[PDB]
């Protein structure tokens, strides 16, 4: 009910809802969400800058090209072994990052997109975080506890 | 590439930046 393929899925998901802009009603984002989302945005907004000038040398034209680039990246990011909360907080940074560029250049527009991109999101975040993150206290009693409000 | 090794490495290190931040058990 929590370090679950479907769980994470979820939170990707509710992500891009925010990012984007869009309603997603069934009684309201979890508490995890709602300081995941806060903390994410925060994340997004500072590497966004940071980031400016390499990002306008690709182009995002479809979600094979999201999926490469993310895996790619996700790769090189985490390939000295290491794993913490930050670091995955940055996950869904750049997934907000990613849904974006998508938007103003995906070559065929699909407004289902943003399912596709959290699916495979919670997927790189399932197989090489997923057994830290269950060590660590999972999203409720890791997450959560060190980043929500004091 | 050095975009996707850019990213990466930016990526990272604002994410450590973060965790080291955030509680300072």
């Amino acid at each position: 009910t929590d370090c679950e393929f479907g769980y994470i899925y979820r939170l990707a998901q509710d992500y891009l809802q925010c990012v984007l802009q869009i309603p997603q009603p069934g009684s309201g984002p979890s508490k995890t969400s709602r300081v995941l989302q806060n903390v994410a945005f925060s994340v997004q907004k500072e590497v966004e800058k940071n980031l400016k000038s390499c990002l306008d040398n690709v182009n995002v034209v479809s979600v094979d090209t999201a999926r490469t680039l993310f895996n790619q990246v996700m790769e090189k990011e985490f390939e000295d072994g290491i794993i913490n909360w930050g670091r995955i907080v940055t996950i869904f940074a750049f997934e907000g990052i990613l849904i974006k560029k998508l938007l103003r250049q995906q070559i065929a527009p699909d407004v289902d997109t943003y399912k596709e991109i959290s699916y495979f999101v919670a997927e790189f975040i399932m197989n090489n975080t997923g057994e830290w993150i269950r060590q660590n206290g999972g999203w409720e009693n890791g997450f959560v506890k060190k980043f929500e409000p004091k | 590439a050095e975009l996707e090794v850019e990213c990466a490495t930016q990526l990272r290190r604002f994410g450590d930046k973060l965790n080291f931040r955030q509680k300072l058990l």
